[PDB]
């Protein structure tokens, strides 16, 4: 593995209007996150790093936050080395920028995308 | 050093290290179960898996590596428990940030299988340790000088649990995210029930201490200076099969004491449950060792010294029918709650009218004191109403049960004397079950006798042994509690008398039956040498 460590790329972030829907994708590149688990955070304007939900490394079992249960939907693609994080009937306090974790190793987020939600 | 003290050192180092492993791996499994939020059978399953890998590996490996390169499997398998150690640690590396977020008064998810396969590899570790090692000593060193280097080896063995506790206390004051977090937003405390410690540092430490300790092996020469058949010798030897008999008898007895001393030191005399104990222990191993080096004893004579200290460990243990203090006074349990009449038994015993409202629970196990010496089972049932003042039932209260007299505090202290005396003579005698079971085999057979011995102790006596000796201690439980699911929980009061006739006879009669093993075989070799 001649990797220097790992770096999470979001994309799918974009306004949404009341209850819809969306996906965010997290690409990671380095050292493999197959073995890893990986982790989607949200930040809430004004408050710290909320934690959404979470993805073993190979799709077995999967922790959601309580803030939101069974409206959300994580998943891997660990061919592609992607994770996923379907997102349905959304609400305003929603409104936060989405981050991916993985800790292959050390501690790594990514960038994060804003998925504002407008209210109607 | 010329040689065979390389070896002893080494060897030395890894018993400190399998000792250790052993202390950590049974210390840091509560912060375990709490961080991979597991059960109690499936933390019972890893806890397990080191039997599982040891038992089915054992006699395989002591009959094969005989023949070969003893100091490099020795090291193989000090490398090979090292990795086990660097294993389990390695869920908490790539799992990510832990997330963990009755007054009583009277009214009127696959994580753990690196843990688990980890486990096992250490079960595989520790394997070749005692029989190769112990054979590769005992052929190669001078006559008679053996017993000493395994008296200073099972002394110098004690300063792994040292390491154990001192570092397993350390390591849970910290946080399991330690390096990773500001360390104040971390709100809870070590007596939060939600802390998990850092039980990764112990198993990395654990792990490079076997590695650093598979080292030296691979530097040491291989002389200083069929499986069937072979199993068949073995087993059709009377003297050998009499002696693991007689060992594991003595052996089940020792490890069905020591698992419930505390339990028994708790219900008998009401203490709550090795700071003098280890010194005097190391001390009997190295003087057993030295004494049999030293008077130049023969098979004979060290069976003789072994059932010597046997028997006057025994003489010492049937002093403990003597110092029974009296049972305890429990509202509810041993009388009614009034504290008037003697119950018939404690199997649904009927209320009393000082508490007649009884708006509480009855499984419910909150202990109080009254200010007549005797304990009640709830504040709710003792007829307290304020907080506790105007109770009820004590009319002919503190929180907590009640500090019985200092009569059999005596005792209590009687009692720590005649353990740290039997742990002394019970330690004196610890060589020679090893000395014996070598000179009694065959010469090219020393290993595969300490190896299926070695078997034999771990399996019916190391796993069977506390089970049935809580299985008869169980019986003589007074108060159940019910658990959440339903199922079988634990004990809170035992009938006191009971429990210790129990559990000093079972020990008492383990003792016994060694002991008339012990003149027999005393009998046999007399007659056969």
């Amino acid at each position: 593995g001649s990797s220097s460590q790992v770096q999470l790329v979001e994309s799918g972030g974009g306004l949404v209007q009341a209850g819809g829907s969306l996906r965010l994708s997290c690409a990671a590149s380095g050292f493999p996150v197959n073995l890893s688990y990986m982790h989607w955070y949200r930040q809430a304007p004004g408050k710290e790093r909320e934690w959404v939900a979470a993805i073993s490394s190979w799709g077995w079992h999967t922790e959601y936050a309580d803030s939101v249960k069974g409206r959300f939907t994580i998943s891997r693609d660990n061919a592609k080395n992607t994770v996923y994080l379907q997102m349905n009937s959304l609400k305003p306090e929603d409104t936060a920028v989405y981050y991916c974790h993985v800790r292959v190793g050390r501690s790594y987020f990514g960038q994060g995308t804003q998925v504002s939600v407008s209210a109607g | 050093c010329n040689g065979l003290k390389m070896f002893l050192a080494a060897l030395s180092l890894s018993f400190i290290a399998k000792t250790l492993g052993a202390i950590i791996m049974k210390s840091s499994i509560i912060h375990i179960e709490r961080r991979f939020e597991i059960s109690s059978s499936l933390v019972g399953f890893i806890d397990g898996s080191f039997e599982i890998g040891n038992l089915l590996v054992i006699v395989f490996v002591s009959y094969f590596g005989s023949k070969l390169h003893r100091p490099k499997l020795i090291g193989i398998g000090c490398f090979i428990m090292g990795i086990g150690g660097v294993l389990t640690a390695l869920p908490h590396f790539f799992m990510g940030y832990y997330r963990y977020s009755t007054l009583s008064t009277c009214l009127i998810s696959y994580m753990w299988i690196y843990v688990f396969m980890g486990n096992m590899l250490r079960g595989i570790g520790e394997t070749p340790i005692v029989p190769l090692g112990l054979s590769y000593i005992d052929d190669f060193a001078k006559e008679g000088h053996s017993s000493l280097y395994l008296g200073i080896l099972n002394a110098i063995a004690m300063i792994g649990p040292i390491i154990g506790f001192t570092l397993g206390s350390l390591f849970s004051k910290m946080y399991v995210d330690i390096g990773y977090v500001d360390l104040s937003t971390i709100r809870i405390t070590p007596t939060d029930s939600r802390w998990v410690g850092a039980w990764w540092l112990n198993f990395l430490v654990s792990g490079l201490f076997s590695i650093i300790s598979s080292i030296p092996f691979f530097f040491l020469p291989q002389t200083p200076n069929g499986f069937f058949q072979s199993f068949k010798s073995i087993l059709t030897n009377p003297l050998y099969v009499m002696f693991v008999l007689l060992t594991l008898l003595q052996v089940s007895s020792y490890i069905g004491a020591f698992t419930y001393v505390f339990k028994y030191v708790e219900q008998q005399y009401g203490q709550p449950s090795g700071v003098i104990t280890i010194p005097i222990f190391a001390s009997g191993m190295f003087l057993g060792g030295y004494i049999i080096k030293k008077f130049k004893l023969n098979t004979v004579g060290i069976a003789k010294f072994s059932c010597f200290t046997a028997v006057m460990s025994l003489s010492f243990y049937l002093l403990y029918f003597f110092i029974l203090c009296e049972n305890k006074s429990v509202a509810g349990l041993t009388m009614t709650y009034d504290g008037n009449n003697p119950v018939t038994s404690h199997r649904d015993v009927p209320l009393s009218y000082c508490n007649s409202d009884c708006n509480c629970d009855e499984s419910q196990w909150e202990p109080v004191c009254g200010n007549n010496g005797i304990t009640y089972i709830s504040p709710c049932l003792a007829g307290c109403k304020s907080s506790f003042y105007n109770c009820s039932c004590l009319e002919v209260a503190h929180l907590g049960e009640c500090p019985r007299d200092d009569a059999c505090t005596r005792k209590f202290y009687f009692f720590v004397a005649i353990q740290v005396l039997n742990l002394f003579f019970s330690a004196l005698g610890g060589t020679s079950h090893v000395m014996l079971i070598v000179k009694i085999v065959q010469p090219e057979l020393k290993s595969l006798a300490l190896g299926f011995h070695s078997m034999v102790i771990r399996a019916l006596g190391g796993i069977l042994a506390p089970i049935y000796f809580g299985a008869l201690i169980d019986t003589t439980c007074i108060k159940w509690s019910t658990n959440n699911c339903g199922t079988r929980g634990s004990c809170r009061t035992y009938n006191s008398t009971s429990f210790s006739r129990v559990y000093l006879g079972l020990s008492s009669m383990l003792r016994v039956s060694s002991l008339v093993l012990y003149i027999i075989l005393i009998y046999a070799m007399k007659k056969k040498y």
